[PDB]
């Protein structure tokens, strides 16, 4: 799923099929330095594009100073009984009325939705 | 350990004059060059500017060894100069003036191509995609 | 601005006036004329039917593997069904081309438009050629996967390239 | 609130944050009216 | 020491301290003594000498001088000619202009011959009344009245041919920023665009496009790789791949190349979408053959190769992002700020950016009298160098000698302002079909109230007969900048604007000490940095150029303020916004931006105290005033940008008091709304009880009363 | 023996040198260097948590400056030279990175 680099001329490494061991060989376009593939997949496409932006957003968050806050939800991770919530905010808003959460207790950035 | 309870004092001295001029020869880490693999090196100014300002050509190992490319930075005591600080036996410090910067990179030896050519594949190539349709 | 999307007052006065051959906003009104006219399930069905159905609107996603034999399935969970195919195989005729599609199904979009992966791998293969092969699960199961070969009678046009090619074209060109 | 809902009337008179909102619609209107003149001495003019 | 509900006597005691020192036109007459103290000394020191050629000869400018207003009779004794004069007798009020040049003759004839002639008379400059190089500047009441003028006239306004003329504030979008659309008719399924200008020294602006092909592009093997990102740069015919330009300023690796435009390799979904542009830029794999490709295509189709490498070079050197650095050093900084014109235009199609709006009043500048008459001439004084030549060498090779008096043609400099000034187009005699029309308009002198709401007076250049709406309707960020009701009905309806009544533009300044301090505040510079430690960094942004990053920025943001607050290092009119989400800080200084005042507030309590009221009420003998009330930290001038990362009060009495309140981290205050009107909006009694078109028809028709 | 050749001994010795950065108007009092070339001295403090080095003036340059140590990973950097015999010759490599800034 991911990417691979040469490891003399430092290029993208394109993968090629070998017809001996019937194993994926990923080879290079400028040199042709060869190795063999771990998990034998090459491509991957998502379209339920239902990632859950607990992955995207940052816990610095808490410091600005124009969000709403709430004293009725406590952070479990830490038991700090201030958080601040927002909305998606992003693509995906079909249906994205949802509401994230983010402890604001410094050095805690713990982050959660409901 | 010494690094962390270590003290001392030493001496500097900046001389108004050296026998020979000062530059830095850098190198990225990412490659983790062997020093010790160097038996020999060549070093000239690059001729496809065909002298000060020349870019720096390595041949590591004489005959057969690797080569780099050195190219000057924009500047050097624009603002601040660079000193090369060296320790003598008697502990003093002596500090050297960097003259330039030079920017090493390692070069791929392996392959040959042309312009025309690789134009005619890229036309044949292209046309190869949209013949055979449905 | 106040009042579906249908244009009124001045610019549609100025599409009817010319005869402006894509005007803004055209429908069409469908009546009815038997039992379908009157209960909501025969009704529903029949705009389904209708409005249109691209493969890419049931589809969850596309996953290209490399298993060169049927047998070997880095899949973690599918040698079951393909070992319910392995009972009998079929088709080994020239050889077996090891580049793989795999189509997950969102269910929801699925038992909407009253559809199913008979019709479906009826379609996808009866239409296109014989250039593919469509296998695919029970019913039973919660998943709905349907497993791509490319044809091995040209094996006997590098299928890397090839088989993303038919991927990304069957995505966006199947008319269901 | 926060979107336009004008709660008070002509005579109780109007906040700040909602004499703006009602520029704004106000507004719209008398932009409307000028496009709309320059439409009418047109495609009526041509039917005739 | 609190003001309790001795408010609504407070506020007005304040805003009367802002107008007894500012006045309603110091619009007009800031840029004014901008452009004539620095802008016009720096165009005529940075101009190329004009070495010329046996002997060669050279010629440079040092000094420029000016003196007052001056009429010359009809028998040539020259007098100071009063603004009245000018007025009855069909004069033009303008001041002359003198110069300094030294000649050395360079023959090598074992001398170098230097000679130099001082205070060389050049031309003519039009002077704004009331400004700080009139005749009227500084007088007292008693004075004005002697010389036959109106002590209430405000100023701010030229005589030209007797008549008196305005210049019209012209809008014009944002400069050195990056912007994504999305052109829905066209073959781009996404844009980039930024408008590039090295600090006001250059005649155009150089802008570069990075876009994306759609989708949908009906092909066989197209298909599957997916949309390939182009890039459209100046003064070539054909479109180009990025990673070819990429390696034309050296990167040939695709290993170095894929750390430019992505910041961490933890993310598939983003190389998935960059790995169908290398597939293309594949073959052409060195240096110079990229520069080839690139050169190929130019204003000249090279017919030999060393041409077109040349060609391509500076190109790709003096016309690809001047703002950056147009030396042909530091050309990695070239490469960072295009990987993030092109980081930035991925994040627009996974969707994890919104795009920029157009017609969002935070990516706008305005253009002075001052940006105005300074674009003005230059064009007229390469002009006047370009004909020192042609005179040069017709009298050089002939072998004579030269003499230089007589070489300048001093009817270029005065002639070309005070034609484009009385007769509007923004351009040339001979170029009365190029220039931009309907700026320099007469004053209107029907009622007091129509001469001031003259000259506060904006300008959209779009058309005027355009039937897109959105560049015409009200916009949410207009609060408090530009009044609301007032506007012309008709065909330019909000086309032309008024702006309120405490709003003020920004008259510009030099970033020099801002980025000593952040060097010196810890900030890593972008050369001696790793491409691996920029994922956790917030990048540092100064007046459109990227110059550096840093890892602790919530100290910085603070540090930068509480200076800013008491005026040490860094001016009032500067705006430092911090998007928290987004991680980077921005930082500008340029002239422009529209500002407008506001109360700073603490934890949850106004910051103004009763001492500065009651000192405040004493400004006739004490010398205690607006100026000492910014420099004390408790009011502060915010920008548009900066006013998205705010949290406003409309009220102290009433939505600071703790409750089960709607906020609790409050930033700023409101002086009073009632601000937010423009100059023929705010005589309407009780505003907020009519109907709102009604509003918008006074404000047009209190213009014609007579009085 | 030849133009284009470079000495490695250095660099075969692993020789090590520091790197330190110095203000203009600090190095324009250094081009007055006092008596051969002596500048002043160089002091160095280290504890079980904390390092110090500072340089103090000749008191006939006069007529504290700390360090800030930089670090050098990620590129690797080596000192190079040319005689005004034009031999070329390789003396160490950068051990140590740093900048004068004043107290
Ligand atoms: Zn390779
Ligand atoms: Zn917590």
């Amino acid at each position: 799923v991911g990417i691979r680099f040469c490891q003399e001329c430092n290029n993208m490494l394109y993968p090629k099929e070998d017809k001996e061991n019937r194993i994926l060989l990923y080879a290079c376009r400028n040199c042709d330095y060869q190795q063999e593939a771990d998990n034998s997949c090459i491509y991957v496409n998502k379209i339920t594009h239902e990632v859950d932006e607990l992955t995207q957003i940052i816990a610095d968050v808490s410091q600005d100073p124009t969000l709403p806050r709430t004293e009725d939800h406590p952070c479990q991770k830490c038991g700090h009984k201030e958080a601040v919530f927002f909305q998606s905010h992003s693509a995906r808003a079909e249906d994205a009325m949802r509401l994230y959460y983010v402890c604001t207790a410094p050095h805690c950035g713990h982050r959660w939705t409901e | 350990g010494p690094s962390s309870q270590n003290v001392t004092e030493y001496v500097v001295r900046v001389p108004k004059n050296t026998t020979k001029k000062y530059n830095i020869m850098a190198f990225n880490a990412a490659d983790k060059v062997n020093f010790a693999t160097w038996n020999q090196a060549r070093l000239e100014r690059d001729l496809s500017n065909k002298p000060e300002d020349q870019p720096w050509l390595l041949r590591v190992n004489g005959k057969s060894g690797r080569k780099f490319k050195g190219i000057k930075k924009g500047g050097v005591t624009e603002n601040t100069s660079y000193y090369i600080f060296t320790q003598c036996p008697d502990g003093a410090f002596e500090a050297f003036p960097v003259h330039n910067w030079y920017n090493f990179t390692p070069l791929a030896r392996h392959r040959t191509l042309t312009a025309e050519e690789a134009e005619e594949e890229w036309e044949r190539r292209n046309k190869v995609l949209n013949h055979f349709s449905i | 601005f106040h009042y579906k999307n249908v244009t009124l007052g001045v610019p549609r006065l100025k599409e009817l006036i010319n005869i402006s051959k894509k005007p803004k906003t055209p429908s069409l009104t469908v009546f009815l004329l038997g039992q379908s006219a009157r209960d909501a399930e025969r009704a529903k069905d029949i705009l389904c039917r209708l409005e249109h159905t691209t493969l890419r609107k049931v589809t969850a996603n596309t996953a290209i593997y490399y298993d060169p034999n049927p047998q070997s399935t880095v899949v973690a969970e599918d040698q079951e069904w393909v070992n319910v195919y392995y009972e009998m195989p079929d088709f080994d005729v020239a050889r077996i081309s090891p580049w793989l599609l795999r189509v997950e199904l969102d269910r929801k979009h699925m038992t909407d438009r009253k559809l199913t992966m008979e019709q479906i791998a009826e379609k996808i293969n009866a239409g296109f050629g014989d250039d593919l092969n469509c296998i695919f699960n029970d019913d039973n199961a919660e998943k709905l996967v349907l497993r791509i070969r490319i044809m091995n009678s040209d094996e006997n046009m590098d299928d890397d390239v090839f088989l993303r090619c038919i991927e990304s074209n069957m995505l966006t060109d199947m008319t269901l | 609130e926060s979107r336009g809902f004008v709660e008070n009337s002509y005579l109780a008179g109007l906040t700040p944050t909602e004499f703006f909102f009602h520029a704004m619609g106000g507004r719209e209107g008398l932009i409307d009216t000028a496009v709309k003149t320059a439409e009418t001495g047109y495609i009526q003019r041509r039917l005739i | 020491e609190i003001t309790p509900d001795l408010w609504q006597e407070a506020c007005w005691i304040v805003i009367s301290s802002y107008f007894d020192e500012k006045g309603l036109v110091r619009q007009q007459l800031d840029s004014f003594d901008e452009f004539i103290q620095m802008s016009v000394q720096r165009i005529v020191e940075d101009a190329p000498p004009i070495d010329l050629q046996p002997p060669r000869y050279l010629l440079k400018f040092e000094q420029i001088y000016l003196s007052k207003p001056t009429h010359w009779e009809r028998d040539g004794a020259p007098s100071p000619m009063m603004p009245n004069e000018a007025r009855l007798r069909n004069l033009t009020y303008s001041a002359p202009l003198y110069v300094d040049i030294t000649k050395t003759v360079i023959k090598e004839g074992e001398e170098q011959l230097q000679t130099q002639h001082q205070k060389t008379f050049i031309g003519k400059i039009p002077i704004m009344l009331r400004s700080t190089y009139c005749l009227l500047n500084g007088l007292t009441d008693r004075d004005l009245c002697e010389l036959n003028e109106c002590p209430l006239d405000p100023g701010g306004y030229f005589i030209i041919n007797g008549s008196e003329k305005v210049l019209i504030a012209q809008e014009k979008m944002a400069t050195n920023t990056v912007y994504v659309f999305a052109k829905k008719d066209s073959k781009y399924a996404y844009t980039g665009e930024c408008r590039s200008c090295l600090e006001n020294s250059s005649r155009p602006t150089s802008t570069i496009w990075v876009s994306m092909l759609a989708r949908g592009g009906q092909g066989a093997k197209k298909s599957a790789i997916g949309q390939r990102i182009v890039a459209t740069l100046p003064y070539i015919k054909q479109e180009v791949p990025i990673i070819i330009v990429f390696r034309a300023l050296g990167f040939v690796s695709d290993r170095d190349i894929l750390e430019h435009i992505i910041y961490d390799f933890e993310d598939p979904e983003m190389m998935e979408m960059v790995k169908p542009s290398l597939d293309e830029a594949f073959v052409i794999q060195e240096q110079n053959v990229a520069l080839n490709f690139i050169g190929s295509r130019g204003a000249k189709p090279g017919v030999t190769k060393e041409k077109r490498i040349k060609y391509a070079k500076e190109v790709l050197q003096k016309e690809m992002l001047p703002h950056v650095g147009v030396s042909d050093f530091c050309e990695t900084k070239k490469a960072y700020f295009l990987g993030y014109m092109v980081h930035r235009l991925l994040l627009a199609a996974l969707g994890r950016r919104e795009l920029d709006d157009r017609d969002h009043y935070g990516n706008k500048r305005l253009d002075l009298a001052g940006p105005l008459l300074a674009f003005l001439f230059r064009g007229m004084f390469k002009n006047l160098l370009k004909e020192v030549r042609i005179y040069a060498q017709k009298f050089i090779d002939r072998g004579k000698d030269f003499n230089l008096e007589l070489a300048i043609k001093t009817r270029i400099i005065s002639d070309g302002l005070k034609y484009s000034l009385a007769t509007g187009n923004w351009g040339d005699q001979k170029k009365a079909h190029q220039a931009r029309a309907g700026v320099s308009q007469v004053l209107n002198r029907l009622t007091f109230a129509s001469t001031l709401s003259h000259l506060r007076r904006l300008n959209s250049p779009i058309g005027r007969d355009g039937k897109l709406a959105k560049p015409r309707q009200l916009h949410n960020t207009l609060w408090g900048m530009v009044c609301p009701a007032e506007t012309p009905e008709g065909h330019a309806v909000g086309l032309v604007k008024n702006l309120a009544l405490m709003a003020y533009i920004s008259v510009g300044s030099q970033p020099s000490p801002i980025l000593e301090f952040l060097e010196e505040w810890s900030m890593e510079n972008l050369e001696e940095i790793s491409p691996a430690a920029i994922a956790d960094a917030t990048k540092i942004f100064v007046n459109g150029c990227w110059v550096g990053i840093h890892k602790d920025p919530e100290q910085l943001m603070n540090t930068l303020r509480k200076l800013r607050r008491q005026m040490d290092i860094i001016v009032s009119e500067v705006s430092m916004i911090r998007d928290i989400r987004e991680r980077e800080i921005r930082i500008y200084t340029d002239a422009g931006r529209i500002c407008r005042p506001l109360l700073i507030v603490e934890k949850q309590k106004l910051l103004l105290k009763k001492r500065h009221i009651d000192q405040l009420k004493e400004r006739e003998y004490n010398n205690y005033s607006w100026q000492d009330l910014v420099a004390s930290g408790v009011v502060e001038y915010i920008d548009t940008l900066e006013e998205e990362t705010v949290m406003l009060a409309m009220t102290p009495d009433d939505l600071q008091e703790k409750e089960v309140a709607y906020c609790s981290t409050y930033t700023h205050c409101e002086i009073h709304p009632s601000m937010i009107l423009g100059v023929c909006a705010s005589i309407i009694p009780f505003p907020d009880h009519n109907q709102s078109p009604r509003n918008t028809y006074q404000s047009a028709m209190g213009k014609q009363a007579m009085g | 023996a030849e133009r284009g050749e470079l000495d490695l001994t250095g660099a075969k010795q692993n020789t090590g040198v520091w790197l330190v950065k110095v203000p203009k108007y600090l190095s324009q009092q250094w081009a007055k260097a006092s008596g051969r070339g002596e500048v002043g001295k160089l002091r160095i403090a280290k504890t079980q948590g904390r390092t110090e080095v500072s340089f103090t003036l000749n008191e006939d340059l006069a007529n504290e400056h700390p360090f800030v140590l930089q670090s050098v990973g990620g590129q690797t950097l080596t000192v190079f030279t040319e005689s005004s015999s034009d031999k070329l010759s390789l003396e160490g490599i950068v051990v140590q990175r740093a900048e004068c800034r004043p107290a």
